[PDB]
């Protein structure tokens, strides 16, 4: 029921154990050196 | 001595080890240690450094 303004899809491949690191306030190898989400992140993270 | 231990203890006899006088540079675990679960309760992870 919503319309989205600036839709950006960031795609990558990580380990199964590093999926939890894709979050606004996580630490770790991926979260620190590879891909960091903003604290005020508005969106959805999908992993399969 | 903690995450690379050859033998771990049973859950009913869980081992407790004191950590003192050291620098908790956990980034050294990035090379070889992959953790399925890492949940911090009383502190935000990003402030751990
Ligand atoms: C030898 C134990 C020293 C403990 C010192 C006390 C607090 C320091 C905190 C956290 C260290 C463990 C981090 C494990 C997860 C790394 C990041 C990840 O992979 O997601």
């Amino acid at each position: 029921d919503l319309c989205f303004t600036n839709v950006y899809a960031d795609s990558f491949v990580i380990r199964g154990d590093e999926v939890r690191q894709i979050a606004p306030g996580q630490t770790g190898k991926i979260a620190d050196y590879n891909y960091k989400l903003p604290d005020d992140f508005t969106g959805c993270v999908i992993a399969w | 001595e903690v995450f690379n231990a050859t033998r771990f203890a049973s859950v009913y006899a869980w081992n407790r080890k004191r950590i003192s006088n050291c620098v908790a540079d956990y980034s050294v675990l990035y090379n070889s240690a992959s953790f399925s679960t890492f949940k911090c309760y009383g502190v935000s992870p990003t402030k751990l450094n």
